[PDB]
RNA sequence: GAUGUCGGCUCAUCACAUCCUGGGGCUGAAGUAGGUCCCAAGGGUAUGGCUGUUCGCCAUUUAAAGUGGUACGCGAGCUGGGUUUAGAACGUCGUGAGACAGUUCGGUCCCUAUCUGCCGUGGGCGCUGGAGAACUGAGGGGGGCUGCUCCUAGUACGAGAGGACCGGAGUGGACGCAUCACUGGUGUUCGGGUUGUCAUGCCAAUGGCACUGCCCGGUAGCUAAAUGCGGAAGAGAUAAGUGCUGAAAGCAUCUAAGCACGAAACUUGCCCCGAGAUGAGUUCUCCCUGACCCUUUAAGGGUCCUGAAGGAACGUUGAAGACGACGACGUUGAUAGGCCGGGUGUGUAAGCGCAGCGAUGCGUUGAGCUAACCGGUACUAAUGAACCGUGAGGCUUAACCUU
RNA sequence: AAUUCCUUGUCGGGUAAGUUCCGACCUGCACGAAUGGCGUAAUGAUGGCCAGGCUGUCUCCACCCGAGACUCAGUGAAAUU
RNA sequence: CACAGGUGGUCAGGUAGAGAAUACCAAGGCGCUUGAGAGAACUCGGGUGAAGGAACUAGGCAAAAUGGUGCCGUAACUUC
RNA sequence: AGGACCGAACCGACUAAUGUUGAAAAAUUAGCGGAUGACUUGUGGCUGGGGGUGAAAGGCCAAUCAAACCGGGAGAUAGCU
């Protein structure tokens, strides 16, 4: 296990910055377009975070043209470009499985400001 | 399966076991010594010693966790105040597991739990 | 070509820069040791005896210690045997590592499977259950028939049937290998391996191809 | 002629869930089907079905 | 992760609203389809004024998924319910063509490039 | 689930020889008094290991 | 002094008179597509709608949706819809009781397995001094399916509509094996919320019961809907068939003489069980190297003496496990529980001071708590010890040290 | 039709598909007028059918908690032969 | 049978609640005369289940869900 | 006012599931029906077997009912076993 927790760590991002359950970030992400890699951003709220060391996860939800799309990126992968939060929020929860029936001004939560 | 459920269950309800277990030990506690069946007395250690732990760190908050699984208000000071010094320079390894024989009425193998500073 | 025996750190990922996650086993592949080269001349055929991890001097019994004492090297944790290919020759005082299977792209693991214990009829060989509900009368899980009537007579031999589920050496084959690591006695390989954290793998290269 | 036997439909104990009494005929080229369970025996049925897929055939002919 | 009798949101402007799917396609005793796979559905909630109409039998592919969509890196793509575009069912193209809400990466290739084309946003 | 001819002695004889107990192979002595005792079980007194610990 | 009936379910299994896959012949086979006929059973061989139905018809599929056997398999495996009781009603027949291969609504499905069989799994004893091992492999079993798309090429055909080959690649679906890294599922030994309540002297703060009280989460682990793999690639002897050269029969002939191919069948190749394979194989290694008598002088009975290898049994235990068994440890020890350092889940614990009438919030403080995770550390227990096990190994020939 | 054998009658509705159901036709094997005929609000642990909702019924089962079943000590059956 | 069944009347403590429902408790009684383990299938009584949502089946059987008080609102038909 | 309504006690008994040498010679568990009336129940009383009683199932008449149980005819008879 001691061998493999060394083999995670070096492989493991060193430039995640320290983000909070229910905050409005952008995931810049590295998506295929025919053969050139293109940046594609996704800006949405922090509904759940996974933390493993290396297989460490997160849950970005947003409502897409009508339907809501929940999204779970694998935090230490390349594919993930930049964490990008711009406001927090101010809940006493971390798994935040509600927002998916939650929508309109119920779908809005408070702003932490602390 | 139980692969890696550690726990052994004891027939009982989860509810019950873990009055049982909060009974056995306060009776520990209060009697310094408690002849009881072997795996029963295996499933104390794991409840008993990290409250004795607990207690060996003295506070306020402390105490009042030990109003818990402990319960009994008598209990709890002695734990803190008479067995807190009892036992200061050693880690973990409060209890004492010594078989002594069997149950005669059903043949259950008993073995007597007991703190480690007995003697004195 | 020869296998190389190994233990089970567990299950890891690797992140690749194309984007690809890549669901590898760590082994630990240690420095085989070779115990004895079985031959043509006296023994019979062509096979390898290897040995892996690290046994007690005081727990380690007279007539193996006498074994390992001949051989010249130091005793691990059980004996595992290989089958030579035409064209190999190692010697009695040896130790292989992870060296040999730099080439290979793909390998056959052979692992003690997790044993289930005393498996169902549903559990064991995939059975459909019956009814849950409507009139079902203690049967839910159940084989229901065995045999057919009086024309067999018999139920037949090898029939699926509730027993021990596991606790077996098998094999998982053609798994593709990442990456070979000397330095710390590892084996990466994509997939899932036979075994639990700990369990003493044995890893036969492509035999498929 | 495709003629094909079957279970009559309803009561009779171990004996008419037994039985391959029940016909039906069929015109190959046509696709015109005629049943038949009336009788006990297959064989009654088989001519009976037979005579009225014939009778069938014949207002088959008839209408066209 | 669809299969048979199931009730899915219409992604197009065809003319219906609630589509059952009645055959998981492509395959024998197939039973679960994930984006960008054919399946026969019914028409079973229309739009007074469209192309289709209730009761038609058409094929259909797979657009979002309530189970989910997996990348080869792992990661997944959940939505609000499951959503199909209807399709014709001899050229096998689309009847709409006005699309709502998002696609998938796995949804492109040479028949649906078109569909993908026409969607305003892709995941 | 019912037998369907009478079952021998024989077999009955056959099917109790694995029914019978293991026999405890030794007793274990206290080194200091000379007390005879399970294995690791405690002896009569309440010594163990040449020391008494209970006093029951 | 009892042979439960149809159907459905669950399991199947064999059979080829093969539905497909596969090989081949003929074709009224340009090509696709076929038709039919011969081989060939390894594997696969649909979900629904209606009906109690099997059947069927229809909807859609599919490479295909085989026909059968097996008490038209399977009720000490399930169901009981049909049917085969007792109630009731309808039509009908009967003066009537009642009755109808007429219909209709309602209507107890018992059995703890003795043996055989099977599934697993042990113990005893055997294999010849005794162990500990490592294995061969007699044999047995598992697995044996495939589609679709692209490349070769819109080319080998073909008026044209059209769209043809062997081979390779991708890539699916159903099935099996493996597993948890992912996605989840679970998680009543973890956290938090809350309703009612009662108890802890009382405020607080807790606890108990309420299906875990009800929930929201969630650790290890098991686990699939998850993700790795696998159907092998191939290689031998073949089936129908295809032939080659070549006689009786100066032709002529797959044949009487030889020699090639030809499927998923079969022998090997892949995985597993497996020398109780009593024909009990081989190989490595260790260990026990003692004196005396008796009647019948012998594979005799022993007597003392010795206890080795090893084994149990115990104890601790295990991702081993129904129980043995199997595997790891027994102080030189991380074997188990707890402890210390770390990691995961939950969402600023309580006390304290502040603001507010107060609920409550603020600061204190991502705060305390945390199973089964990881790493360290002998803190307690697993101690000295004993018990079974034994004693240099039989008879007959022979090849040699010394032919 | 609780009655229609022929019969899953034919047509329509409902369904992707409906031997059931609902509407109609009438050729009533063999309805039918107080062994009542035909309507009928309400009522039904009533019969059939459909739709929504809801869900482990099912796809396809997974885990977990309990009482057994399994081991030990105690006592000790039975049908059957 | 020291049998989960059957048996009429009187008494009605606390908080919550319409309530002798139900829920904890007071008074007062009990722990149901085998246990002790372990923690397989399977059976039983349950809990929770991703995605679907009747595709189950004879039949939504069972299960799930619905459920309270006030207020708003309410169709065909009708013996009003 | 109600053979009103929901719903406890009480009365039943529709559904399942268990149990089927049962905890029980019909019960439990979860649900389900009635619950101011043609209600329900206690205490006592009558009706007697070709008789009773029966909101009628040949139901019930002491775990027995298309004619109860017991004794007697009576060692019925039995071309049957
Ligand atoms: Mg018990
Ligand atoms: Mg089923
Ligand atoms: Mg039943
Ligand atoms: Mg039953
Ligand atoms: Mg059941
Ligand atoms: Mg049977
Ligand atoms: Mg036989
Ligand atoms: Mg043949
Ligand atoms: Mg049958
Ligand atoms: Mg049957
Ligand atoms: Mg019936
Ligand atoms: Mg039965
Ligand atoms: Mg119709
Ligand atoms: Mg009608
Ligand atoms: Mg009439
Ligand atoms: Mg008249
Ligand atoms: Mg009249
Ligand atoms: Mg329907
Ligand atoms: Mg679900
Ligand atoms: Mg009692
Ligand atoms: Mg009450
Ligand atoms: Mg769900
Ligand atoms: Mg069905
Ligand atoms: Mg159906
Ligand atoms: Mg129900
Ligand atoms: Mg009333
Ligand atoms: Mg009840
Ligand atoms: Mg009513
Ligand atoms: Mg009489
Ligand atoms: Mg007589």
């Amino acid at each position: 296990s001691n061998i493999i927790k060394q083999l995670e760590q070096e492989q493991m991002k060193q430039d995640v910055p320290s983000f909070r359950p229910g905050d409005t970030v952008e995931v810049k992400v590295w998506v295929v377009e025919g053969s050139k890699k293109r940046l594609q951003a996704f800006e949405g709220v922090v509904i759940a975070i996974r933390n493993r060391g290396l297989h460490s996860a997160f849950t970005v939800r947003k409502i897409s043209n009508g339907e809501g799309v929940e999204r779970v990126f694998q935090t230490h992968s390349p594919v993930v470009d930049s964490i990008s939060v711009k406001r927090r929020g101010a809940v006493r929860k971390a798994k935040l499985y509600y927002l998916r029936e939650r929508t309109g001004k119920a779908a809005r939560i408070k702003e932490r400001l602390n | 399966m139980r692969h890696r459920k550690s726990g052994r269950q004891l027939n009982r309800n989860s509810s019950h076991r873990q009055a049982m277990f909060r009974n056995m030990a306060g009776s520990l506690v209060r009697h310094e010594i408690i002849k009881t069946t072997l795996p029963k007395a295996k499933e104390l250690r794991r409840v008993v010693e990290p409250l004795i732990t607990l207690a060996k760190t003295d506070s306020v908050a402390n105490r009042r966790l030990a109003f818990a699984r402990t319960r009994d208000n008598e209990i709890v000071a002695k734990l803190f105040n008479e067995l807190g010094p009892r036992f200061a320079s050693r880690a973990g390894g409060y209890t004492r597991i010594l078989k002594c024989g069997f149950r005669a009425g059903d043949n259950a193998p008993m073995a007597y739990i007991e703190l480690v500073d007995r003697s004195e | 070509m020869i296998g190389l025996v190994g233990k089970k750190v567990g299950m890891t990922r690797i992140f690749t820069e194309d984007g690809v996650s890549i669901p590898v086993t760590v082994i630990e592949v240690e420095a085989n040791r070779v115990t004895q080269v079985k031959d043509l001349a006296n023994d019979g055929y062509r096979a390898i005896q290897v040995t892996t991890g690290a046994k007690k001097a005081n727990r380690v019994t007279k007539p193996e210690a006498g074994h390992f004492a001949k051989a010249g090297v130091e005793a691990g944790r059980g004996l595992w045997e290989f089958r030579l290919a035409e064209g190999e020759e190692f010697t009695v005082g040896q130790s292989i590592s992870v060296e040999l299977f730099a080439d290979v792209k793909k390998v056959d693991v052979t692992g003690t499977s997790k044993g289930k214990g005393f498996a169902g009829t549903v559990k064991r060989w995939n059975f459909r259950t019956q009814d849950a509900t409507h009139g079902n009368s203690l049967s839910h899980r159940v084989p229901g028939s065995i045999g057919q009537n009086q024309t067999p007579g018999k139920v037949f031999k090898g029939k699926k049937m509730a027993g021990q589920m596991g606790n077996e050496r098998v094999t998982v084959q053609s798994l593709d290998v990442v990456r070979v690591d000397a330095e710390r006695n590892l084996l990466l390989v994509k997939g899932a391996v036979p075994g639990a954290t700990g369990s003493d793998l044995i890893v036969k290269p492509a035999v498929k191809a | 002629l495709r003629i094909d036997v079957y279970r009559t439909s309803g009561a009779g104990g171990q004996h008419v869930n037994r039985t391959e009494s029940a016909v039906r005929i069929t015109h190959i080229p046509t696709g015109i089907v005629t049943q038949c369970q009336n009788d006990r025996s297959q064989h009654k049925n088989k001519d009976q079905a037979m005579k009225q897929m014939k009778a069938k055939l014949y207002e088959l002919e008839m209408q066209k | 992760m669809i299969q048979e009798q199931t009730m899915l949101n219409v992604a197009d402007n065809s003319g219906a609203r609630r589509v059952m799917c009645i055959k998981v396609l492509g395959g024998s005793h197939r039973r679960y389809a994930g984006v960008g796979d054919i399946i026969k559905i019914t028409i079973k909630e229309a739009i007074p004024r469209g192309k289709v109409k209730k009761g038609d039998v058409l094929k259909a592919v797979v657009v979002r998924t309530k189970k989910g969509v997996r990348r080869p890196d792992g990661s997944v793509i959940r939505f609000d319910g499951n959503a199909c575009v209807l399709l014709n069912n001899n050229s096998e193209q689309p009847i709409g063509t006005r699309i709502f809400g998002p696609v998938t990466r796995e949804l492109r290739s040479e028949k649906f490039m078109k569909i993908i084309s026409l969607a305003p946003e892709v995941l | 689930a019912v037998q369907q001819n009478k079952p021998t002695r024989s077999k009955r004889g056959m099917r109790r020889s694995h029914d019978a107990l293991t026999a405890v192979t030794s007793l274990s002595v206290d080194k200091t008094s000379g007390e005879k005792h399970l294995r690791h079980h405690i002896t009569a007194d309440g010594y163990y290991r040449g020391r008494k610990v209970i006093a029951k």
